[PDB]
RNA sequence: AAACACAAA
RNA sequence: AAACCAUAGUUAUGACGAUUGCUCUUUCCCGUGCUGGAUCGAGUAACCCAAUGGAGCUUACUAUUCUUGGUCCAUGGAUU
RNA sequence: AGUCUCCCACCAAUUCGUAUGCGGAAAACGUAAUGAGAUUUAAAAAAAUUGUUUAAAUCAACUCAUUAAGGAGGAUGCCC
């Protein structure tokens, strides 16, 4: 199976109205991702931290999966999810996490500044952690900091997407990603493709390849797109669907009604999953005697 | 509930001076002697027997009645506390009665305790049994319901 | 959690705990009983309430844990046999072998 | 970098 | 003004090549078997790294990201 | 690796003159036999270390409370 996590979407402000055309290029790309092969995507929203949250529930995610992704998913037959990523760079005031977490599925950060980066390794609750490979670093990484953090939870992403911008730009990201790689001891990495349009993709061999030049062994990449990919799909999943793992919304019957791959069926609005009659107190425990 | 309905069981005013009447009946009774005492009619007033009468010994007669005074200060209010659940359990019709007068205590000064277990097949006790099912009749389970075990 | 949403919840786990405790096989059973007495005891030291003294005393067993009930739904009953003082009012149980003592 | 402290965090 | 001293000694501990052995899988033979033998292939792990020396304790490792020994009033199948 | 402990001059003695279950120079050191215990407890919950961080059917693991070295006599159990 092969994730890809960091699908961008054209808007940054909410005060921007996406036109019709660029969610035919987002359909379009969703359609070449599929063809060649895919299995998870996750298309990101990015947001900065000194704008006004709106004082909504039902507004906050322009994403409207039932709406549009709802025509796309009969045809194409894959799975959809959406993130956000903040731009936190000052501590400043404004921090209403308890709407946004709630109303989208994995929450990254952005940080640019040490201290920012300090309060979001400690205390905010976030699922990714990915930085600007477009600018320069904002300090020398430390080792501790980011083993205690995988160790606790949230690793650190690698976008070989955005190194198809430009020319000026591959340098920094090239010198981004090895002090990444060196500093996280290559255990919490998860890769994905910053692409905008389908012309900027590529197959999971390229991929592999530009990473095994990157530094990174090709079977820790295969590892860490297979496992790693669903266990952080997973975490942000539940820790957002159900309560804090302790009680699970949904129940895996078969091989296909799991909590990330069932999304159809579990609804949104709420929480509750209207099935049925199943089980009963009369029919024999054992599966290999039970007998309908 | 379990005790919530359990200790006031009558809400009537009419009987108490015909209990009066029966408590000088119970004198005429004492009255005799030894044998006098019990050859004609069914009384029992040692606890012990109490319970080997309602152990489940003889089924003879159905109606069964205990007369008890209770919900007064310093009584064995911890021993009384098993009597309704074995006037229950017991597979006889047993009417537990409680005497609502907290100075009839002269019950505990002339039997034994203050308790009375009596069979009823006398036909003056089918005359004041059969007028005092009308007026109380009051005994549950508590393993039944279980809704108001003592809250707030 | 609303607290006045958690008092009915508190109210509900209590009722519920208590009927546990009683309907065939903690009157049969003495591991169940001694287990689900465990249960309903631990679950109301931890609420910061008392619990009335008119049950407490005579409730339930200190050896096992059965209620003392002696002879709607029919039931086994629960203690071997209740005697007069004999020297001192004693009352046995069916389960184990012991017997509790009170003196007048 | 390491290594040190009745520090500092 | 020195006491300057390590069968690594002060940000060093490099670079590839070759050999045996170890774990599974697709093969053939004697005797069933035998740390019995030979081809077609995959992998040699992770935690992690000295700065004066020794001992005790605790805490990180070994899932196609090498292995080994035993136990289990844990469950799954079969015989008595 | 670690914000843990201790040795790295002596003192027929204001210098832990400490024959105290065993080993040990010491050690927030290793282990052995029995009994008990779970914010209702001696103490874990509403100095260091550790992502989970002892148990709470039975086993396994942690904590605390007792058992001073050597020689001789009697009784019991095993090969005999
Ligand atoms: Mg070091
Ligand atoms: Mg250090
Ligand atoms: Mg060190
Ligand atoms: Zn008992």
């Amino acid at each position: 199976m092969l994730v890809d996590l960091n699908v961008p979407w054209p808007q940054n402000s909410y005060a921007d109205k996406v036109t019709s055309q660029a969610v035919n290029n987002l359909i379009k790309t969703l359609s070449t991702l599929h063809m060649l092969g895919y299995t998870h995507i996750a298309i990101n929203f990015t947001v900065n931290h000194s704008e006004k949250f709106p004082n909504d529930v039902k507004l906050l995610n322009p994403i409207d999966i039932k709406r549009r992704f709802g025509e796309l998913m009969d045809r194409t037959g894959l799975k959809l999810y959406s993130r956000i990523t903040l731009i936190i760079d000052d501590p400043s005031k404004g921090q209403s996490l308890s709407k946004i977490s709630q109303a989208f599925d994995i929450v990254a950060a952005l940080p640019i500044s040490e201290k920012g980066l300090t309060l979001s390794t400690t205390n905010l609750d976030i699922d990714l952690l990915t930085f600007q490979y477009g600018s320069r670093l904002p300090t020398f990484l430390k080792h501790k900091s980011i083993c205690s953090c995988v160790n606790r939870g949230v690793k650190l992403e690698i976008v070989y997407g955005y190194a198809l911008r430009d020319v000026q730009a591959r340098r920094q990201f090239v010198s981004n990603v090895r002090s990444v790689i060196r500093s996280s001891r290559s255990r919490g990495i998860v890769i994905g493709s910053g692409a905008m349009s389908p012309l900027e993709c590529r197959n999971i061999l390229g991929v592999t390849s530009l990473i095994k030049n990157l530094g990174l062994p090709s079977d820790r990449c295969s590892k860490a797109m297979g496992d790693l990919a669903s266990l952080v799909l997973l975490n942000g999943r539940l820790r957002n669907k159900s309560h804090k793992q302790t009680i699970v919304t949904g129940g895996g019957s078969g091989n296909g009604d799991d909590v990330v791959n069932d999304v159809q069926g579990i609804d949104d609005v709420q929480t509750i999953k209207v099935v049925k009659r199943s089980m009963d107190a009369e029919q024999l425990g054992h599966a290999s005697k039970r007998h309908k | 509930p379990f005790t919530n309905e359990a200790h006031m069981w009558p809400r009537v005013h009419d009987q108490p001076l015909i209990w009066q009447l029966l408590q000088s009946s119970i004198i005429n009774k004492l009255i005799h002697i030894q044998s006098k005492e019990n050859y004609p009619w069914e009384l029992y007033t040692d606890f012990n027997e109490i319970v080997q009468y309602l152990s489940g010994a003889h089924g003879n007669s159905d109606p069964v009645c205990l007369f008890v005074c209770n919900k007064d200060p310093d009584v064995p209010l911890v021993l009384l506390q098993q009597i309704p659940l074995l006037c229950y359990m017991a597979p006889m019709t047993v009417k537990l009665v409680q005497l609502p007068k907290s100075a009839m205590d002269t019950f505990k000064s002339v039997s034994k305790y203050g308790m009375l277990l009596l069979r009823c097949d006398d036909r003056v006790d089918k005359k004041f049994v059969s007028q005092i099912q009308k007026n109380v009749d009051l005994l549950q389970f508590p393993w039944l319901n279980a809704i108001k075990y003592r809250p707030t | 959690m609303n607290k006045d949403q958690a008092e009915k919840y508190q109210e509900r786990s209590l009722r519920q705990k208590y009927n546990l405790l009683h309907v065939l096989p903690t009157l049969n059973s003495r591991a169940l009983s001694g287990l689900y007495y465990k249960n309903f005891h631990n679950s109301v030291k931890r609420y910061q309430i008392m619990l009335p003294e008119q049950l407490k005393s005579g409730k339930f067993c200190s050896h096992c844990g059965c209620v003392y009930v002696p002879n709607g739904d029919s039931d086994e009953l629960g203690g071997e046999s209740m005697e007069g003082p004999k020297k001192c009012i004693q009352v046995n149980c069916l389960n184990c072998e012991k017997s509790k003592l009170f003196e007048w």
